[PDB]
C-alpha cells in the first residue's frame, strides 16, 4: 500500500555541492589495487606548509628569488612585502596558491630566510611585522617597535621568522581585492642593522633566498574557487 | 570524520560494493 | 526496490511559515565563535517590560513626554489615555511596538509616573482605570469608583500603577482598528486630589515624565506583521 | 542517498473524505481555553432521542401538533402515520432530521403521546404498529392483531409506545423516496377503544400532543448529506 | 525535513493485476453481517470436481447426454471423446468451464458413467484411455492395450473411471487451439465387450448418462480470461 | 496464505477499519 | 476510538503542537 | 522547547554539521 | 499524514544496469520444477577453461587446426601466435569468446598441444613465451631466453604449456584494437629442437592439434558487450 | 554473494512469491 508523500517546493532542483549520493550503474566491480604507492596526502594544509619561493622584482619586471644586499645603508630597505595573503609575492607560492581555493584564513604565518653569500662574509639584519593602524614604516627606527628579530649571519645559514595573527576578527579573508577594505593586514620589512661585511678577495654583493609557509597555527576554511586566469 | 561531502543519516541504500568500488589488496565432466 | 507512494494533492506548494527544514549546499562549515558577547535576549516579552515613553500633545501637534500640572483644579484632568494597546500614546512605545508584531494580548499592564518638579514642592494625585460599560468619566468623583491610587508626591520620586486585565475573553486583540468593535477596553485617567503646592522662590509649573510597560502577567501570542508605514 | 519510489497511478488526486492530515502553517499556537462551558455532546445519537413534535394536518394545510379526539367512533381513526423515517410527519423532527444526514437505520423507534384534556375527563385508546405484508388497516379490529397497547387516560398524563424493528435486512435505508421499493416499512395507527368521556361543565373536544424519539436500540450509519432545500 | 527520493522510470503507470492496495474514502463503516448463510466455497477447484454433463451428438446437431447402446457390435464404438480439456464435450461442463479461466492443468481426470437401462437388462463395456504416439484406435482390440476397465452392468448403477496424466511436461495447457501443437493429449473410447442383453418384455435400446470431474489430483494455475463468446 | 493479490511487506497504512469493512456478528438534562 | 476521519498508522510527523492547537487550562540590567 | 518553527518528528537527515553551522569555542619527507 | 520528500534531479531516468527490482503483475505463480536436469554451470569462468581449437592458416585462407611439421629446419618456425587475447587465433575460441563479453583479464593462460603423428615417429619441440620489450624473435636461439619447455614426443600424447602473466598493470584489457597501445602483450612461438624423425614405412608429414584455455589463475571482469558482427 | 545486479538494502517490498516465481520440487453436500 502506497505511503502518501508531500512533495516539497524545490522538487526538480540540482544542487552542485549537495551532500548526498546518487544512483550507480556498473556495480560489484572491484578496483585495481594500490598497495605499493607511498606518498598519499589526506589534508591540503599539510601542503601549504612547504616553502615554495616569493619572487623579488628588478627593472624589466623580471621578478627573481633573493632579497639581495650590501656593503651599507638602506634605504627603507631591503624589501617590503605585505602580509595580505594575496600580495604579488605570495601568489604563485603554494601557501597562497592553496590559501586561495579557500574563502578564509587564521593562524600564524612563517617567513624563512636562507643566506647565500660567501662563508668569509658577515652581516646582521633586523626583521619586523608591523600591524595596520599607522602607516608603512619609512625607517628601521620606525619599524623596530614591532615584532622582530635581529638575524646574525653565521654558520647557521637560515632564519625562521613568523608573523602572527594580530587580528580582531577570529578569521580573515584569503584575499579578493575589491578594495582594501579594513580586514587586511600586514607588512613585513627587513633592513640591515649593521652592514653586510667581507674581507679582501670576496664579493661585494650577495643574494639571500625567500620562502613563505603556514606555521603550526594556519587554518583555511570555506571552499570556493577563484579567479579564471590563463597565464601568460 | 566522514567521507567528504556526503552526510545524510541514511547512508546508502544500494550496497557499497554497488555505489563505489570494492577495493582490494595484492561442475565437471569426470573420467 | 521502489516503495509505492501516493502523491498528495498539494504536491508543488511552498508554505511560508512551514515548520520543516530544506536542503543545505555549503556543509561541515564551522561558524566564527562568539564567546565574549554578553547581552543575548532569548524572549521578546523580556523586552516590552522596559518603559520607553508615552508622548503627551500641545498645539502644534508636538506631542512631548510629561503629564505636566498646577496650582489647581482640573478640569477632567490632567490627562486621559486609554488603554487600547494601539492608542496614540502607547504607539511608538516598545510595549506597543512589540505588542503589534503579535495578534493577541493578555495580562496586566503597568503605568509608571516619575515627578520632575522642585524638591521644595508638594502635590497629590488620584489615578484610575475605568472599564468600559458606561462612559469616559467626566469628573474625578466619577473616576474614583474605579481601580486607583492616591499618589503622594514626596521623597520617593516615582509611582507604580498597573491597570489590570478586566476582560471577558481570556485574551484581547493587540489592536487593528477596523472599528472599535467591543473587545477593546480601557481608559486611564489622572487628576490632582489636592493641588500641587510650592513656597516662595519656586516654580509654578512642573512636568512629570510617562513610561508604559508589560507587568509580570503580560502575554503576546499569534505572530503576524502589521501595517506598512514609512514614516514621516 | 535517495530512496527509489514508484509513483502510483492516482498521483494528483484530492479525496474529500480522505482519512489523513495535511500540512500546517501557524504552529506552537495555543488555543483559548474552555473550561467553564458545560453541555458538550460527543455523539449525535444522544440527540435524536429527545422528542421534538410530529405536525398533524387540517384544511388549509396548517399542520399543527396534537392528535385531537372525541365523544365517539372513529372512523379508521384518529390518525395514521407510517413509519418510514422520511414521512411527512417525522420530518422536521430531530430524529428524522438527524436520521437523514445518515444512509441507514436500525433499532427500535419510540412514539410518546401526552394527553392535554381536562382532568375531569376520561378516554381509552388502542395503539398499534402494523407491518407491511397485507394493507393499511381500515378498522381497529383489523389493527389490533398487531403490536399495540390500550392506553387508559388517567392521572398519568403520557404513554410510551415503541414500534420495533420487524425487519428482514439487519438495516434499513433512512429514506429516499425514488419509489417505495420494498425495504420500507411501517404504519402506526391509533383509535379510541372506548370513547373519550366527560361530565357536565367540560369540554367536548380535546387535543393530545405528538413527539417521536430513537429508543435504546436506535442506530444511524453511513454518513451522507441529503437533499438541497431552502425552505419556504 | 524532506527525505530525497529517486523517482523511478514507470512513475505514472497503472497495473491491472498489481498486488497492492489503494486509498479509501468512506471509513469506520461497518458491514452488514452475515452469520446465517451456510454454503461458502473458498477454492474453485472444490467446484470443478462435481460432474455436470458431457453432451453426446445426433443429426440435427442436437447433442444430448447419454452414450446410448445395443444389442450388438460396434463399430469403433460407442463413442470417443478426447481428452483435450477444451473438446466439444467437456466444454460447457464445470470442469472445463473453470479449467478455462486458467492457463495450465495437471493431475488426473475422472469420467463417471451411470447406466439408465432396464433392471432386467445386462451389458458389459470395455473402457480405455489411449495416449498420443500412434493414432486413434480403430478397434477395441487396438484399444485394450491402454489403461481400461471392463464395466459389468449390474445392481451397482455407476462406474468410475479416471484417465491419468501421462504427460512429459509437469503441466499442460488448459486448451487454446491455435493448432494442435504436441502438448495435448488424450482419447477415451468405450465399446461393449459383450453385447447389452435383455429378455422378453424389455427394450431393445437404452441410454447411459455422461459426467466429467477433476479427481484428487487436479490442479489449474495461471489465471487468465478467455475467449469472448455471446452465445447463441 | 494471504489475502488475495495483495502482497507488500508493509501492509496497510490507513487502518483496516478504514481500508475494507469492519465485519461484524449478530449527557443529561436531569430532574 | 480514534480521532475522527483520521486513520493512518503513522500519525503525525510535524508535532501535535504543530498540527492542531495546544489546548490549555485556566537578562538583566542590574543595580 | 524546540528550536523555532521546526517541528517534524524526523529531525534532520543530512547532519547538523551539514544543515546549520558547527559552532565553536575559543606525511613526511624525513632526514 | 504525508511525509515531505525532496525530489531529486534525475526523477524520470531509466538506468539499464540499475541494481534494483521493479513492479510485478502475475504473482503467487509457481514455476514448473526442474529437479532432474543435471549440468547447471553458475560461473562463466568455469567455461573458458575448456580448450576449443585455435585455427592455423594456408593459402586459400582456409585456416584449419594443427601446427603441422617435418623432417627438418625451421625457419622461424612452426608458428607464432601472439598472446593478445583478441588475436586471429584465439577468436572464435571459447576463452577468447567469453573473454570478450568482458572489459579486463588477469591471470595465467594455458596452451595445450596434442601430437597426431604416427606412433613409430619421434620429434622434439622447443616452446616459448617472449614478452614485449624487444621484437618478435626471428630464431629459436633468440626465443629460448624466454619461458619455454622442450617437448619430447613419446607415449604421452599431449603437452601442457602455460604462458604467464608478465604484466605491469594488475590487469589487462580483453582486447579492442583501436591500436596497439602498450598494454598488450605476448607472443608464443614454437620450433623443433631436433627434427621430427620416422623409419621406413611412415609418413613424412604430420599434423599436431591446438587448444587454448584459462588456467587456475584466469580472471575476466567489467561486463560489456562487444563488436556487432553477422558472420559470414 | 547476492543475487545478481540487485543490491539495495531494502529488499523487496512485495513478496518473493510475488516478485519472482515460487519454485518447487517433485465444503460438502453430505449423505
Amino acid at each position: 500500500s502506497p505511503i502518501p508523500v508531500t512533495v516539497r517546493e524545490h522538487k526538480g532542483c540540482f544542487y552542485s555541492t549537495n551532500p548526498d549520493t546518487t544512483v550507480p550503474i556498473y556495480g560489484k566491480t572491484i578496483s585495481t589495487p594500490s598497495d605499493y604507492m607511498c606518498g598519499e596526502f589526506s589534508d591540503l594544509l599539510e601542503l601549504c606548509k612547504l616553502p615554495t619561493f616569493l619572487g623579488n622584482p628588478n627593472t624589466n619586471n623580471k621578478r627573481y628569488p633573493y632579497f639581495s644586499a650590501t656593503n651599507s645603508v638602506p634605504a627603507t630597505s631591503m624589501v617590503d612585502y605585505q602580509v595580505a595573503l594575496s600580495c604579488s609575492c605570495m601568489a604563485n607560492s603554494m601557501l597562497a596558491a592553496v590559501a586561495r581555493n579557500f574563502n578564509q584564513y587564521r593562524g600564524s604565518l612563517n617567513f624563512l630566510f636562507v643566506f647565500t653569500g660567501a662563508a668569509m662574509v658577515k652581516g646582521k639584519f633586523l626583521i619586523a611585522y608591523t600591524p595596520p593602524g599607522a602607516g608603512k614604516p619609512t625607517t628601521r627606527d620606525q619599524a623596530m617597535q614591532s615584532t622582530y628579530a635581529i638575524w646574525d649571519l653565521g654558520l647557521n645559514s637560515s632564519f625562521n621568522f613568523t608573523a602572527p595573527f594580530i587580528s580582531p576578527t577570529h578569521y580573515r579573508q584569503t584575499s579578493y581585492t575589491s578594495p582594501t577594505i579594513t580586514s587586511v593586514d600586514g607588512w613585513v620589512t627587513v633592513w640591515q642593522l649593521t652592514p653586510l661585511t667581507y674581507p679582501s678577495g670576496t664579493p661585494t654583493n650577495s643574494d639571500i633566498l625567500t620562502l613563505v609557509s603556514a606555521g603550526d597555527d594556519f587554518t583555511l576554511r570555506m571552499p570556493i574557487s577563484p579567479t579564471k586566469w590563463v597565464p601568460q | 570524520n566522514e567521507s567528504g561531502n556526503e552526510g545524510v543519516i541514511i547512508n546508502n541504500f544500494y550496497s557499497n560494493q554497488y555505489q563505489n568500488s570494492i577495493d582490494l589488496s595484492a561442475l565437471s565432466n569426470l573420467l
